[PDB]
RNA sequence: UUCGCCAGAGUACUACUCGCAACUGCCUAAAACUCAAAGGACUUGGCGGUGCUUCACAUCCACCUAGAGGAGCCUGUUCUA
RNA sequence: GAACAAUAGUAAGCACAAUCAUAGCACAUAAAAACGUUAGGUCAAGGUGUAGCUUAUGGGUUGGAAAGAAAUGGGCUACA
């Protein structure tokens, strides 16, 4: 790390500076930022202060790339987000008066709803004792079971799909199958429900 | 070894007007800054030690403090403490914590006669005001000294600074105070600059990863961007790339205010963006004014990236990565 | 202690009260001894590892001319003197 | 069927919990240090017992 | 003041002998032979599948990414020659 | 052989530290890392103790050191 202990992560959001006056405490915490004087770090390439990103695609289409391809990552990326759009178009065009405004054609609001259904309530850990490993529930936290649910995804995807078909459009069909709670992603997150609910009274195992 | 030094005066001067005579300038103003550049000049010594160099300079600075002689010549000690084997420190401490005494015995009288004249001093935090380093206050008293001797004489101190202040108590103080250089993050405007008709128009240098960018911003024109002599969209087809170009313009809300011209040489694709954006961030500077530059610096815009590629270690497949380590 | 026992006139309810018939004589001795080796240009040295009257015994020696220690006392100190002082030390003729 | 579509309430006040655990474990240590439920941490009471220590000997 | 016991270690709470409601028993108790030591207490170090407290930022667990062991080829050992 | 509201330790040498290099500082990385441990590796870099050879364990010329049943280590290219 060529970054020192004092150096700090810069804040990006513009709104935060623009409307400043409409709060108290929060402008005694920027005003010592820079009058304490700590350094801050150079801004990371990836994130920007443009209003068409969003932090949740970022890091899924890290996890995407393979090697150090960013380019390749950010167009399958965009063609996955044009191909569920496309979709959801065509579905809208063909429904009835009650069916028009049910359907969604916002990308961004199926991604963020689909990965919101695919995280697992409550994971296992082994512990061992007696010789033995034991399947023992515990409350993951939320950064963990975020970044779970995004693995599954791309675990499934990458695995049981035919060669012929494309990535971008399989991850399309797999996120409209989240958004219906029906996807094989679904169906992993319900199995490992099964395992934690069967081993519910080794619960006592963990001492935490 | 008074008498070493005292030799060692009388022949630095001798040596010092040899020095003049030699280097032909006059003798009564040869500094010793000129002493220095007259040495480096005559023995032309590449070193990387700047310690290492040769030196002529006064003997009273090179040579380490020394005690003084502690006794006379029937062996009685000329200072009264000198039986407690520090005999400088524990002075210190006996006159410091006299006059918290007389302090407080004169506080105690303006008390009983209903008088406060005095006022705390202890407060000099614009000035900057830091107490001794303990590398220092060996330096002061001339004697060694330990960790938790210092601590307890700083705490002497501030016991002291804490009650009312007479004048002569200040002056003894004042001796252990040190002044801090000034501290402020600030970065210096460039002034705009006018040339040939041409109207608010500013430079600006950046630097990433093996790429330096010059961008000169002229704030009248329209939005466009001419690096290389060819179009911005040409030369960035990437669209990560020309993103960190409207970073900058972006956060100010003058997209289309400005018109640019760049030239940036070597690295990538993504180091050129970078060096190009750090450019326009500190170029940009001139046009705005000073509380949203604060807002500039919060935002990393005008802080250079240090993240360079690392070596590649003898003995190891990359920077950090070792070959295959087979244990048996 | 133990040693004391003859010094004590007695005991006053579990405090013990020291007979001072002995104490003048023994400090008439001291007073007596102590300006002697004063008087022939002794060094005296003022020893108390009490931390309500170092201050006190501190400036009681300056004003005498004498030395005091009321410090934390090295270990080679007195023993070990030309290390610890320098290579010629005169040791202290008396130590209060 | 391992549904969480009438679960909310009970799996909102399960998260509620692994919050509220998870911010006392990650505070008890720090402050039972110099807290002292009214008696004095260790380090306090040494240095006080060796300003009057015991005496087998003499 | 008085009684009992002790004369290197192993052989030995053993062999033989006297007494015993004991009969695979108890008490009494050697030698041949072998060794130049056996033994009491302590000091430092190492170690402990001993306890208490604290800690592993490529790290032991929990946990992240990419690989070796599977195939061809290149090269280096062992064995065969 | 230590107790800082200090109870026998003291000041120097080597090492750590600091400094230097990677052309600003900082951070990071290099570089450094004593006394010892493993009779660790190297008589085949070279030198050399001791032991051995001296028309031979020395010197030169010509030709030739093949071959992989099988086992394994580290790698490159892949299994799209
Ligand atoms: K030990
Ligand atoms: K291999
Ligand atoms: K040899
Ligand atoms: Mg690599
Ligand atoms: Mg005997
Ligand atoms: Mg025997
Ligand atoms: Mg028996
Ligand atoms: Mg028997
Ligand atoms: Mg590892
Ligand atoms: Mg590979
Ligand atoms: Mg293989
Ligand atoms: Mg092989
Ligand atoms: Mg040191
Ligand atoms: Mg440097
Ligand atoms: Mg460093
Ligand atoms: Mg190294
Ligand atoms: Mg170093
Ligand atoms: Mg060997
Ligand atoms: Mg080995
Ligand atoms: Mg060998
Ligand atoms: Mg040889
Ligand atoms: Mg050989
Ligand atoms: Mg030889
Ligand atoms: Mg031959
Ligand atoms: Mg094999
Ligand atoms: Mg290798
Ligand atoms: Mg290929």
């Amino acid at each position: 790390s060529r970054y020192g202990p004092e150096y700090k992560d810069p804040q990006i959001d513009k709104e935060y500076y623009r409307k400043p006056l409409a709060e108290q405490t929060e402008e005694e915490k920027y005003e010592r930022d820079f009058k304490k004087t700590q350094l801050i770090k150079a801004a990371p390439a990836t994130k920007t202060s443009s209003v068409f990103e969003d932090p949740v695609i970022s890091k899924f289409t890290n996890m995407m790339m393979k090697g150090g391809n960013k380019v390749l990552a950010r167009s399958l990326m965009t063609q996955t987000l044009e191909a569920v759009k496309r979709k959801q178009f065509a579905k809208y065009h063909a429904a009835s008066a009650e069916e028009q405004a049910t359907i969604e054609r916002n990308p961004y609001t199926i991604f963020h709803q689909a990965l919101k259904n695919c995280e697992p309530v409550i994971g296992l850990v082994p512990i061992l004792k007696g010789g033995h490993f034991y399947q023992v529930p515990v409350p993951l936290a939320d950064r963990r079971r975020r970044f779970l649910a995004m693995k599954w995804m791309i675990a499934e995807c990458r695995e049981k799909k035919h060669r012929r078909v494309l990535m971008p459009e399989k991850l399309s069909q797999e996120l409209l199958e989240a958004f219906h709670n029906q996807g094989p992603v679904i169906k992993r997150k319900h199995d490992m429900h099964k395992m934690a609910e069967a081993n519910r009274a080794l619960a006592h195992y963990r001492w935490w | 070894t008074v008498d070493f030094i005292k030799k060692q005066i009388e022949e630095f001067n001798i040596g010092k007007r040899h020095l003049a005579n030699m280097m032909g300038e006059d003798p009564e103003t040869f500094t010793q800054e000129d002493i220095d550049r007259a040495i480096a000049y005559l023995f032309p010594s590449g070193l990387f030690e700047k310690r290492a160099r040769p030196i002529m300079k006064h003997p009273e600075e090179i040579f380490p403090k020394q005690r003084a002689i502690q006794w006379g010549e029937d062996g009685r000690p000329f200072h009264f403490l000198f039986y407690t084997g520090k005999q400088s420190y524990y002075s210190l401490m006996h006159d410091t914590y006299g006059k918290l005494l007389d302090v407080e015995k004169h506080h105690n009288q303006l008390r009983a006669k209903d008088l406060l004249a005095e006022k705390t001093k202890i407060l000099k935090d614009p000035i900057g005001s830091r107490w001794l380093i303990k590398e220092e206050l060996e330096e002061m008293l001339v004697e060694k000294l330990s960790d938790q001797d210092y601590a307890q004489f700083i705490r002497l101190l501030e016991r002291l600074s804490a009650l009312p202040c007479g004048a002569t108590e200040e002056d003894f103080v004042n001796r252990f105070r040190r002044s801090i250089p000034i501290q402020s993050k600030k970065q210096l405007i460039e002034p705009l600059q006018y040339d040939e008709q041409g109207m608010a128009f500013s430079r600006g240098e950046g630097k990433r990863k093996t790429a330096k960018a010059e961008v000169v911003v002229y704030g009248q024109g329209s939005g466009r961007i001419d690096v290389n002599g060819v179009d911005y969209l040409l030369y960035f087809p990437v669209t990560q790339d020309r993103e960190q170009l409207m970073f900058p313009l972006h956060f100010l809300d003058r997209l289309g205010k400005h018109d640019m011209t760049c030239a940036v040489s070597g690295g990538g694709r993504s180091a050129q963006a970078g060096a190009v954006r750090l450019a326009m961030a500190r170029a940009l500077c001139s046009f705005v004014t000073e509380d949203e530059v604060e807002w500039m610096r919060q935002a990393g815009l005008l802080t250079a990236d240090p993240r360079v590629r690392e070596r590649k270690k003898p003995g190891q497949e990359g920077a950090r990565r070792k070959f295959t380590w087979k244990k048996r | 202690h133990r040693f004391m026992e003859p010094y004590l006139f007695g005991s006053r309810l579990g405090q013990d009260i020291i007979d001072l018939e002995q104490t003048a004589a023994h400090l008439q001795l001291a007073l007596n001894f102590t300006a002697h080796v004063a008087y022939r240009e002794g060094i005296i040295l003022f020893v108390s590892r009490h931390r309500q009257f170092a201050h006190l015994i501190e400036t009681t020696a300056r004003d005498c001319g004498e030395y005091a220690h009321t410090r934390y006392f090295k270990g080679g100190l007195l023993t070990n003197a030309p290390l610890l002082l320098g290579p010629g030390v005169r040791l202290p003729d008396l130590i209060i | 069927e391992f549904r969480d579509e009438a679960c909310r309430k009970e799996i909102q006040d399960f998260f509620d919990c692994a919050s509220r655990a998870e911010a006392a474990r990650k505070m008890r240590s720090i402050q039972e240090n110099l807290g002292e439920l009214g008696s004095l941490p260790p380090k306090k009471l040494n240095k006080l017992l060796h300003r009057f220590p015991n005496k087998p000997h003499v």
